[PDB]
């Protein structure tokens, strides 16, 4: 009697992929200083 | 030739500097080129 | 160092993959301790001393 809904597997598995894509594509950072 | 001595030098420096700026900023933004190119923060 | 003026911080390199990396590492371990039904609690005290205890 251990059920989840399908959405919430696939969902999250979605954001996931799209989340570690908008990561690992970072090459280099610039941070500039505050005024 | 003969003469035409050139007195001043700050001309020169001036040219040589702004070659390098140019140059900076070109490898700088050399990387986000092409298919295989990636992105910057 | 040298020329590119920017007056700012530049990183390049595996240096940055390597801070991210460890970024997104802490974010998770903060939160992998309340997973399952034998997960516990946290408790977070902000400046002023109000309590919120949750999971």
């Amino acid at each position: 009697g251990v059920f989840e809904p399908t959405i919430v597997k696939v969902k999250s598995l979605k954001f996931a992929t799209e989340a570690a894509i908008t990561i690992l594509r970072i090459d280099d950072l610039i941070k500039l200083h505050p005024e | 030739g003969k003469g035409a001595y050139q007195d001043r030098d700050k001309p020169a420096q001036i040219r040589f500097s702004n070659i390098s700026a140019a140059k900076a900023v070109a490898d700088a933004i050399r990387t986000s080129l092409g298919p295989k190119g990636m992105d910057k923060m | 160092e040298g020329p590119l003026s920017v007056f700012g911080d530049r990183s390049t390199g595996e240096t940055i993959r390597s801070q991210n990396v460890m970024a997104a590492a802490s974010i998770a371990n903060i939160v992998k301790s309340s997973l399952g039904p034998v997960g516990l609690d946290k408790m977070l005290v902000d400046d002023i001393g109000d309590v919120t205890i949750t999971n």
